[PDB]
């Protein structure tokens, strides 16, 4: 996958989380991204390994 | 009886769970690290 820039490897799932608006991406602990927005569709995934 | 009232100590225990813990979260960040090259992305270079 990649999701304007960034660039991966994993499985797409639907998510839970809740971005602010302006955020596009989130990080987990260890900064590691763990959910992208679909530039597209608007919609935040989840990204497992 | 009054064994109970002084726990509701493990700090051994605990201790023993961090110390991994540290050990796994430092391992994870030591690949964001550019060690004096242009990137730190095999793929980027
Ligand atoms: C990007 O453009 C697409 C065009 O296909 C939009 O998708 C449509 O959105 C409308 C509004 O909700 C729906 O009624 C249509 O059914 C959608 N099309 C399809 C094929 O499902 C999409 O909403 C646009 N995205 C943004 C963020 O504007």
């Amino acid at each position: 996958f990649n999701f304007n820039g960034l660039t991966g490897t994993g499985v797409l799932t639907e998510s839970n989380k809740k971005f602010l608006p302006f955020q596009q991406f989130g990080r987990d602990i260890a900064d590691t991204t763990d959910a992208v927005r679909d530039p597209q569709t608007l919609e935040i995934l989840d990204i497992t390994p | 009886g009054k064994i109970q009232d002084s726990l509701s100590a493990l700090g051994k225990l605990q201790d023993v769970v961090n110390h991994n813990a540290q050990a796994l979260n430092t391992l994870v960040k030591q690949l964001s690290s550019k060690f004096g090259a242009i990137s730190s992305v095999l793929n980027d270079i």
